[PDB]
């Protein structure tokens, strides 16, 4: 059960009434940013999604990048046997 | 070059080995502000997480690099963690350091960050100390490389230079996950039986305030706040992505220091990085009345939800509106061990 | 002795074209 | 009864103190008080930063249908006289302005205690109006003028046929399309060479006033190119001009920063902003980028969607160079599947040229986009960005250009559809061939894909690097990578060039609404309920794009520039309040 | 997230010119991996790259 | 004596030493040569009275 | 004129049983979604610091090169 | 701080075209057809330079600055050499005037 | 570029060894103005010994 | 000791970083006001007839 009052101003005990006992809530501001903060969510909802497909083709690059090598290593091998 | 002679001949006891470091000042201007600080190591674990002694880490700011391309501060890191031998090296692996002057802020680094730089990289007698002698000759640009820091995406700059055995057995150490992954779903744990400790106070009280504080709150107040809308209570979860700033481990670790209490704030619905950990007095002649003044000023702020926690076992949630819910603390003291000997000592 | 040239250019440009490719690594991610 | 003088040299045994430039007692004073200040700003402290990479949705987010209109406390001061801000009306904007050098703003009370957070006032030109008005500064400038002993070799006609240049409603968006496929590229400009003959030549001939003097590095290839007689005498005589009134005033800063050196290094980059490397152009065609980190003491951070790029060592990971075209012959399909396959948001990649190593100090652009183009033309213009793949669909899928048996010296205008190309040259009315369109085709291979901006996040100099807050001692800078600066817009340019150009209102001098507006029909909207923004002093700009309070160039240098009247003592008012407020500087300032 | 819209465009080139000597440089891209209008402004800008290399060639 | 073509008249309009700097040598202590020929010829201090 | 509810210990909120069971669920899964953000960022890092390993040890292998 | 683009001799030339007393009543009646919107005026472009080129050289005075949409269509969509480059001056004079 | 192979300048007096007219020929200078701004300006400009 | 004037020049401009002033440019470049002011000793202690 609680009651209904326009002002008062510096107390002392502490459940009174006052200009310090007052939150201070501005409605524009707090909507203005929790609006942007849900279009933030919202952005943050959609972004673990399709990493899965770069990693499968940064495997398929890595496979490619070590069968250069692996061409390039028993070449380089075999150009040590004409020295006898 | 002072702190890293200063340290070298320091950690002998509880240290094989001990590298040395530069921090840039743009590093760790997000750690501490105004440059209030000015340390103590403690190296967990990846895999084999349990608990492990502290080393004490010496210092110095406001003195300058020999590279002009930054200028900054000194640190440096104790690493003693390889059983027996030391050539096996532990891979994805956090090394905690603590600096400060009088606790504040924390230092991750890693094995990997330091060194794969320290690889890119290279009628009696008073005794003289052995180990400075060799790094006034030195004096070269190579010693010091630019590393790609891992956990702030910035340079951390690594001295190192060839002085000896220690140093020497350093550069051909190698070896065959999880290290940041268990603090972090730690916190979440703690943060989801609070939680479930609100859920079930709120549940067995009628769903109803208390308003342990008091507030003049304006009619309009279930308008400009929506019905129920505890949108930030439902995000409280993900938006405490750090502990050891938050008051909720402070107040276990306040332990060891009877009516205390330390208040977290998180903003009403993503206005930043607020704060962590804030203090609420007792002791001194500032009185009851001056933490009554605090905590309606803290009830007052119309725009940030405020976490309070106690030392005696007890959860406290804040409103804005000055509507308190009730809730539980008590942990296993496990955890409790893990968190003080994570900070300092039981 | 025409061994020691061809084939050594050869290596050099292929220890090139790895750090190429490494770089090209770096132009995906 | 002796004459004892005192000049400004005699009170430089004070006014060079530390004690002057450190805020830390101002702040502990401020954040100490019982009462704080009740009215706050929240509109655009800190540059947040943007996850993803286009500007286009920054822009197209930043004003749909937006109703609360905020304006910062330095544009609620330099809009008003001296008298009535020394009125007690305004305590609540005299509770703050208590340092020349300092704007102290409030913030937030996020956390727990609102602090004041002080943010520095580089340059002399950040003063506000009530403070310093606008007769004070160009009188000052005409001190400069006779300091240096400057020979001010522009008239009065080139000033003002160069304003009504940008005051043309009707300006050819064809001479758009041409800068965006040239972008300032010297080989790329041997291409395009007889058709900006042909194009400033009928242009001339159409209004009197003159055209393409809306970006450097195309009137720099104009001066040093392109003399051989093909556009008229006095057309080629103002670009000329315009050339030689920057390397004129360039020589007179130079005169101002004397003889003088620090260390080693000279003293210009610290008495003077223009001579500040560490400042940047506003347009990025060309590698600058390695370079000021190349030859700054201080250590900047070039800031791409959250990457902090602060390395050299690190450096071709971020930023990779285009080089000459007959390079790029063998990655002509890869830079193409690059471009089609890859996608941009979350692609923190920079296509660029070559850093030319000019013996121009990277300031003559510097200095005519910052004290010429916003002071002959009232910062009335707005940096417009291109989609080259838009363009190049634009100026390719066109009939003549495609065919290459159409022969070179016929007309482009009978034989093309009714495409974009169509009605861009018919409101332009100028008449290019066939085959001179087809370099501007072929110039496609090595453009890159998208105007990204950079929010560059340089640190301070040495002189007042003194803020108690650390990453409050550096000014942010915003420069709109790979596209030019554009004037006014009609609405039947943007009827036709929709899918082609977008604005992005960047800079002090370039936010401009009166222009952004014609050519973005959603700024149009927010201008038209909230019709006080539509000076380029209080004019909303993205937070995540543009910083107003870590800014070189703050509201009052945009407020001066509106309402200067373009002539020879304004120019000379504008290089003067570039000179910063170092102690150095006021040395070098008493010493003439 | 988006981009700008599309220029007109009209018809088709390539139904128009059968003189093209990149004509048989064209046909390399496959239709069933993706839709029809992506598919068609990807012609689009595949027949605007070669004629980009055809000018820039001659 | 010679003199150079900038020297302020309102210098001359009034008394002085017939060279710029004021032969303030009384001001200077009694056999002390140093801070006389300090004050009269060194230049790195101002004019006694300028 | 505006009319404030006094401040007692009796003052009611809003009362919320159902808006809560929901509410850790969103959080866990927008949690779960940046703490594999920032490991993927982290791991960008790692696998970025780590290359330069293996550039080391190819510049270390091509000593052998250079007397061959 | 007001800067007047428009000088003394554009003030004078509209006060001669106000003033004139065999003002052209074609004029009127193109003003009547050409009303408000502008998908009116596409079409007739060169119907409109023509009337203004030859009222440009019958006399030394400009014609169409009776309604306001007209001055807001020419300094907007004329201008590309349809017309005479010194009438043009004046409307996009004006027009700049005005803003 | 054209005529780099065809002069030189010779910054060689008072009034003809102006330095921001040999950054127009002579590409050493060109960067030596680069190194030390101050010394574009006439009187200062470090001439050959 | 040689005829050739290139290579004069090219020698004097190679990487000249330190290239001081003399003292009678930087007598020059000031006006009267800072010139007879002790911060200039150095050269009022040189510039005697």
């Amino acid at each position: 059960d609680p009651a209904r009052l326009p002002r008062d101003t510096g107390p002392e005990l502490m459940w009174a009434p006052s200009l310090r006992n007052s939150l201070r809530v501005s409605p524009e501001a707090l909507e203005l940013a929790e609006r942007e903060a849900e279009r933030a969510r919202s952005e943050r909802w959609d972004r673990c999604a399709q990493v899965l497909k770069n990693r499968l083709l940064r495997v398929e690059l890595d496979g490619i990048m070590r069968d250069h090598l692996a061409r390039a290593e028993e070449i380089r091998q075999d150009l040590d046997a004409v020295v006898a | 070059m002072d702190v890293h002679i200063d340290n070298q001949v320091l950690s002998g006891l509880g240290t094989p080995l001990l590298v040395h470091l530069f921090v840039p000042d743009t590093v760790m201007a997000e750690l501490c502000p105004n440059r209030v600080p000015n340390a103590w190591c403690q190296t967990l674990f990846s895999d084999r997480t349990g608990l492990t002694r502290v080393c004490r880490v010496f210092a110095a700011r406001g003195m300058l690099p020999g590279r002009p391309s930054h200028r900054g501060t000194f640190t440096s890191v104790p690493v003693y963690c390889d059983e027996g031998l030391p050539e096996l090296y532990n891979p994805f692996h956090v090394a905690a350091l603590r600096f400060y002057d009088e606790l504040v802020g924390e230092l991750q680094i890693y094995y990997l960050s330091l060194f794969e730089g320290a690889k890119r990289a290279l009628l009696s007698r008073v005794p003289v100390s052995f180990s400075k002698t060799r790094r006034a000759i030195r004096e070269s640009r190579a010693l010091v490389r630019g590393i790609a820091h891992i956990f702030s995406p910035h340079a951390l700059y690594v001295v190192t230079y060839p002085e000896l055995s220690a140093q020497g057995r350093l550069h051909r150490m190698t070896a065959v996950l999880g290290a940041p992954e268990r603090e972090f779903r730690f916190l979440i744990s703690v943060a989801l039986r609070i939680s479930a400790s609100f859920r079930e106070k709120l549940a067995m009280q009628a769903w109803t305030a208390q308003q342990e504080i008091p507030v003049v709150i304006p009619t309009s107040y279930s308008r400009i706040y929506k019905n129920s809308d505890l949108i930030r209570e439902a995000f409280f979860t993900v938006q405490t992505r750090v502990s050891w700033e938050s008051c909720w481990v402070k107040a276990t670790i306040s332990n060891a220091p009877d009516a205390c209490l330390w208040i977290d704030s998180h903003p009403l619905y993503e206005e930043g990085a607020s704060a962590w950990g804030k203090v609420i007095d007792s002791r001194p002649p500032g009185g009851l009345v001056g933490a009554a003044s605090q905590l309606v000023a803290l009830g007052t702020d119309g725009h940030c939800v405020h976490l309070a926690t106690t030392s005696d076992g007890q959860a406290f949630l804040v409103l804005p509106g000055g509507f308190v819910i009730k809730g539980q603390l008590a942990l296993t003291p496990e955890e409790r061990g893990y968190i003080l000997a994570r900070h300092g000592i039981r | 002795r025409f061994v020691s040239q061809l084939r050594r250019k050869l290596e050099r440009s292929t220890h090139r074209l790895i750090a190429d490719l490494e770089r090209l690594k770096f132009l995906y991610l | 009864n002796l004459l004892l003088a005192f000049n400004l040299q005699n009170a430089l045994k004070v006014l060079c103190h530390p004690r002057l430039h450190t805020p830390a007692h101002t702040l502990n004073s401020l954040n100490a008080a019982p009462a704080p200040r009740d009215r706050r700003e929240t509109y655009s402290l800190q540059h947040r930063r943007p996850n993803h990479m286009n500007v286009l949705v920054i822009v197209d987010e930043f004003y749909d249908n937006k109703y609360a209109a905020p304006v910062t406390d330095i544009a609620l001061k330099c809009g008003l006289p001296t008298e009535d801000f020394l009125h007690p009306s305004n305590y609540d904007l005299l509770r703050l302005e208590l340092h020349p050098l300092y704007d102290i703003y409030i913030g937030r009370d996020a956390g727990e205690r609102a602090r004041h957070r002080a943010v520095h006032r580089l340059m002399v030109g950040n003063l506000p109006t009530p403070l310093a008005p606008a007769a004070f500064q160009e009188a000052r400038g005409q001190q400069f003028e006779t300091a240096t002993s400057l020979a001010h070799v522009v008239d009065q006609a080139v000033i003002e046929t160069v304003q009504d240049t940008a005051y043309d409603t009707a300006y050819p968006a064809f001479f758009y399309v041409v800068e965006a496929m040239i972008h300032g590229f010297e080989e790329k400009f041997v291409m395009n060479v007889p058709l900006v003959s042909l194009c400033i030549n009928t242009y001339w001939e159409r209004s009197g006033r003159l055209a393409f003097v809306n970006s450097f590095s195309m009137i720099k290839f104009i001066c040093r190119h392109l003399g051989n007689n093909a556009i008229s005498k006095e057309a080629y005589s103002m670009y000329r001009k315009i050339y030689g009134e920057l390397i004129a005033l360039e020589q007179a800063l130079m005169r101002l920063a004397g003889s003088d050196v620090v260390g080693d290094e000279s003293v210009g980059q610290y008495v003077c902003a223009l001579l500040d490397p560490n400042l940047l152009p506003p347009v990025a065609y060309t590698d600058i980028f390695t370079h000021l980190l190349t030859v700054s003491d201080r250590a900047p951070q070039i800031i791409i969607g959250n990457e902090v790029y602060a390395d050299t060592l690190a450096a071709p990971q971020f930023i990779e160079r285009v080089g000459n075209m007959d390079e790029m012959a063998a990655q002509f399909v890869a830079l193409y599947g690059y471009r089609v396959n890859g996608d941009h948001d979350h692609d923190f990649r920079l296509h660029l040229g070559p850093y030319v190593d000019e013996g121009h100090a990277d300031v003559l652009e510097k200095i005519f986009y910052y004290v010429f183009l916003p002071t002959c033309t009232n910062a009335h213009m707005c940096g417009l960005g291109v989609d080259f793949q838009h363009v190049a669909q634009t100026l390719a899928y066109n009939g003549p250009a495609f065919s290459h048996h159409f022969t070179r010296d016929e007309d482009i205008l009978d034989n093309l559809e009714n495409g974009t190309l169509r009605d861009l040259l018919e409101i332009s009315d100028l008449r290019p061939t066939v085959g001179m369109i087809r370099d501007l085709s072929a110039s496609f291979m090595t453009c890159p894909t998208f105007t990204r901006a950079v929010r560059v996040s340089v640190d301070n100099d040495v002189t007042q690097q003194l803020a108690p807050n650390p990453a409050d001692k550096r000014t942010e800078q915003t420069v709109l990578v790979n596209g030019l600066v554009a004037f006014a817009f009609s609405e039947r340019t943007r009827a036709v060039t929709q899918c082609l150009f977008h604005a992005i209102p960047f800079h002090m001098f370039y936010g401009d609404p009166r222009v952004a507006a014609t050519m973005h029909q959603d700024v149009a909207t927010f201008v038209m309920r909230n019709p006080q923004q539509r000076a380029v002093e209080a004019f909303n700009r993205p937070e995540q794009l543009f910083a107003e309070y870590r800014e070189w160039h703050r509201s009052p240098m945009g407020k001066y520039a509106a309402e200067c009247l373009p002539s020879l003592v304004s120019i000379s008012g504008m290089t003067a309040m570039h000179i910063k407020m170092s102690p150095m500087a006021y040395i070098a300032q008493a010493k003439l | 997230a988006r981009r700008l819209p599309k220029p007109t465009l009209q018809g088709r080139l390539e139904a128009d010119f059968p003189d093209s000597p990149l004509l048989p440089k064209f046909q390399e891209l496959n239709q069933n991996n993706l839709p029809n209008d992506v598919f068609r402004e990807a012609q689009r800008s595949y027949l605007v790259f070669l004629t980009s290399q055809f000018c820039y060639e001659e | 004596i010679v003199t150079p073509v900038t020297a302020d008249v309102a210098y001359f309009q009034k008394s002085n030493s017939p060279r710029g700097r004021a032969a303030c040598v009384v001001s200077c202590e009694n056999y002390n040569q140093e801070v006389a020929e300090g004050l009269i010829y060194d230049h790195s201090r101002p004019d006694a009275a300028y």
